[PDB]
């Protein structure tokens, strides 16, 4: 029931805390409290640096 | 992308004896549009080599204090390198040079001969500061084990 694009921690907002999770996840770290369902931001089937790129864009455009 | 250039990500070559630690570079060339994003995977023979370090060239990869250069080795025999400009403007890659350095440990019981370092061409991504595709091209490297 997380309907906010890029809200990896499912706290209602999209900010640098979600960027931290994406970065830590891309490095292969275990991210506690992460919503794995929110990682594929551009809906292309994979979770990679282009989802981080999109996430950094969304924050700057807020 | 307006230039319609093809950026090439190349992996270098190195020779070493069994048990040696060897350094091989990863280079980017034919850069024209400022690059804000790079995703690339490098495949290696896990039975022969163990990843020791994957470090950026800070004279080219800036803002590494804010995690612009991410490394993932969670998959056997694969190194995933992600470069992103955290500012989307201030720290792009705009010249040809070395992107990173790969340090491998050669298994002491490794056999002599070449072992390719392959850049996955289907996962290679290169984009500008607004995440727009830049045409990419992969060039493989290798490690020559001497005996
Ligand atoms: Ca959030
Ligand atoms: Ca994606």
């Amino acid at each position: 029931s997380n309907t906010i694009l890029g809200d990896l921690n499912d706290d209602g907002v999209v900010n640098g805390d979600d960027i931290v999770m994406m970065r830590q996840y891309l490095a292969g770290k275990t991210v506690s409290g992460i919503d794995k369902n929110a990682l594929d931001i551009n809906g292309d089937g994979a979770v990679n640096g282009r989802d981080l790129m999109e996430l950094i864009k969304k924050v700057s455009n807020n | 992308s307006v230039k319609n250039e093809t950026v090439k990500l190349s992996v270098g070559t190195v020779s070493g004896n069994p048990g040696d630690t060897v350094k091989v570079p990863v280079t980017i060339s034919q850069v024209s549009t400022p690059v804000g994003l790079i995703c690339m995977d490098i495949s290696y023979d896990a039975s022969k080599f163990t990843v020791k370090d994957v470090l950026p060239n800070t004279d080219l990869v800036k803002d590494t204090d804010n995690y612009s250069f991410i490394v993932n080795t969670s998959t056997p025999g694969k190194i995933s390198i992600t470069f992103t400009d955290p500012t989307l403007a201030n720290y792009p890659i705009s010249v040809d040079g070395i992107l990173a350095y790969l340090d491998f440990i050669i298994n002491s019981n490794a056999t002599a001969g070449d072992s390719a370092l392959t850049v996955d061409p289907a996962t290679l991504i290169v984009a500008d500061e607004n995440d727009k595709d830049i045409k990419d091209a992969a060039s493989n490297g290798k490690i020559t084990v001497t005996g």
